[PDB]
């Protein structure tokens, strides 16, 4: 086994070690939730919860194309109601870019589509976006595909005006990968490479139920270990092996992503590197309001 | 006929 303990600790001791050069993340709706974007599962906040209103088939069909596409205005309903007063990255964003700046990141694989990764400072060739982002938006017809930038989706989102391509009147669509849409190329040819050469997986605020991003956590070789942070156990059942009696390469720190990338990032020696890190990153943004 | 999909 390369972990000496199956704890953070030994995790921590791990990653200083030699043998500990190349570093993935995996990342769902957890790690943003601390910055108010809501994840998905949670009880009573999560948005699966809160979608009686907008009278779905079922609660994801909101994000399902054939149903966008048939009845566009419930997504754009929800996210007038949910479109962040301010994006602003969380400590653990802030610990990749950590990873980002002492060469320890191979890649970022990120569910997410709040481009909070890109705020922290992690670049493209950093990141596989692996359900695209809100950031750009485009007209649906394949054979226009006219681009639009977040202020215009956001007009439009605001003024209750349903996104409508200005050169064939179609509907324009967040690069979100919806339920029923496929990804992009580029996280097939990333993940080709990237998991012959990971020597740690780290699993951050994510339940591992969405595929094929989930099986993600099976294409490292079976030595590599393995650190999940997340209020609740995840991709347990070659799934996730915590507990049993064979148990080698899987810790499971539970809580709070924040608390964990502190905790981890203090055992580390980054301590007052990552609060040092936060701070300037939030008053540059609190500057740029 | 396509990559794979975003699926629940
Ligand atoms: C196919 C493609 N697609 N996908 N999608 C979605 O789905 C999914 C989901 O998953 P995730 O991310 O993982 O999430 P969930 O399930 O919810 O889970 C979460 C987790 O985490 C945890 N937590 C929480 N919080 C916390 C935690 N931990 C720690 N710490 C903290 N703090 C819990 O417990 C659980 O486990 C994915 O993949 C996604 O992507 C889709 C859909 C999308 C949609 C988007 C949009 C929305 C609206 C708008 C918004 C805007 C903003 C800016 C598809
Ligand atoms: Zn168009």
């Amino acid at each position: 086994r390369l972990l000496d303990e199956l704890t953070l600790e030994g995790v921590a001791r791990y990653m200083q070690s030699e043998r500990c050069r190349r570093v993935i993340c995996l990342v769902g709706a957890g790690i943003s939730t601390s910055a108010g974007i809501p994840d998905f599962r949670s009880p009573s906040t999560g948005l699966y919860d809160n979608l009686e209103k907008y009278h779905l088939p079922y609660p994801e069909a909101i994000f399902e194309i054939s149903y966008f596409k048939k009845h566009p205005e419930p997504f754009f309903a929800l996210a007038k109601e949910l479109y962040p007063g301010q994006f602003k990255p969380t400590i653990c964003h802030y610990f990749m870019r950590l990873l980002k700046d002492k060469g320890l990141l191979l890649r970022c694989y990120t569910q997410n589509i709040d481009t909070l990764e890109r705020i922290a400072g992690l670049e493209q060739e950093d990141l596989v976006e692996a359900h695209g982002t809100f950031y750009t938006s485009h007209c649906v017809s394949a054979s226009c595909r006219h681009e639009y930038p977040l202020s215009w989706m956001k007009e439009k989102i605001f003024s209750e005006v349903t996104p409508k391509c200005e050169d064939c009147q179609s509907l324009v669509k967040p690069d979100i990968v919806f339920f029923g849409e496929s990804l992009p190329a580029r996280f097939f040819s990333c993940m080709q490479s990237d998991f012959l050469k990971v020597d740690l997986l780290l699993v951050m605020g994510t339940s591992l139920q969405v595929q094929p991003f989930a099986s993600l956590i099976s294409k490292a070789p079976l030595s590599t270990p393995r650190l999940l942070i997340n209020k609740e156990k995840a991709g347990q059942s070659g799934g996730m092996d915590f507990d049993s009696k064979k148990a080698y390469r899987d810790v499971a720190w539970l809580g709070e992503c924040d608390q964990g990338c502190l905790a981890l990032a203090e055992l580390l020696g980054w301590k007052k590197e990552l609060e040092d890190l936060v701070r300037r990153e939030h008053a540059s943004i609190d500057a740029q309001s | 006929e396509a990559l794979p999909k975003a699926t629940g």
